[PDB]
């Protein structure tokens, strides 16, 4: 996996 | 919302499952005929990958057809290579098939594929 | 073949078009009912994203149903958030919805979403 | 975009 898009 | 988090591999994981459904013939809803060669597929995937199929399946009459016949000049191997690309992101471009793949991508209205074929041909000139 | 070339953005470009088809109600083939709230979708996308929907739409009788009713304990907002995630890769996880999102993901059989919810809850303890 | 996978 998860990221800040 | 602007506070969303994103799973990097999600789109690729979905596409892999759509190809597994195609390989097992699960919920396929159209047959594409290319010079008497038949290819089973999902209308939504075809529309998502091609300007030609997007136009065909948004038409009020053609949206309900279960069989679509392509122009007799279209090469079945070229179509097969592009159908595999739609469902995997991988394009099997070879010296012996590039001319057929480019002509098929022009017909199907897949712009970036046409451009890549043109660049590969220009490099061998 | 081992000689394929790959287009990095292809899977994300396909998913964006599947969400555009959902927003315009194009070729949607099922209504999911959650406590009298109705959500239109494509069976193939639901199956590709959920262990529960994969089991439902591979059943010889349920594959032909146009309406599926979820357990009355399922929260409609939690379902809406997960349906948006299926079609975009973006999950709107907030303090006020995390418990409902986790319980819905457990029911729908989406393992990585359940694990992420558990980690976010543990960090606030 | 294109790459060698
Ligand atoms: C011309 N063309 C293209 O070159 C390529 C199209 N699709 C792919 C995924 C191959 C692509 N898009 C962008 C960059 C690279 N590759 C393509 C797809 C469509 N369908 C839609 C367009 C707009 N909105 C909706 Cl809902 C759909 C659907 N389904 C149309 C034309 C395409
Ligand atoms: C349990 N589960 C999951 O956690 C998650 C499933 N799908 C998503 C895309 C959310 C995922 N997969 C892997 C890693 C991360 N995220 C999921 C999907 C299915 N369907 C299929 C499985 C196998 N083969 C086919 Cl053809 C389908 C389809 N359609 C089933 C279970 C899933
Ligand atoms: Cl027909
Ligand atoms: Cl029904």
């Amino acid at each position: 996996a998860w990221v800040i898009p | 919302a602007d506070s969303c988090i994103q799973f990097t591999r999600h789109a690729s994981d979905v596409l892999l499952n759509l190809n597994r459904l195609r390989s097992r013939d699960i919920l396929t809803d159209v047959v594409i005929v290319v010079s008497r060669e038949q290819f089973r597929a999902h209308k939504t995937v075809l529309m998502a990958c091609s300007g030609l199929f997007y136009s065909i399946f948004t038409d009020q009459l053609k949206c309900n057809l279960s069989v679509i016949n392509l122009d007799p000049e279209i090469n079945p191997e070229g179509f097969c290579i592009l159908l595999d690309f739609m469902y995997t992101s991988r394009l099997n471009l070879r010296e012996g098939n590039i001319m057929a793949v480019m002509a098929t991508a022009m017909y199907l209205q897949m712009e970036h594929v046409v451009d890549t074929c043109r660049k590969f041909i220009k490099a061998s000139e």
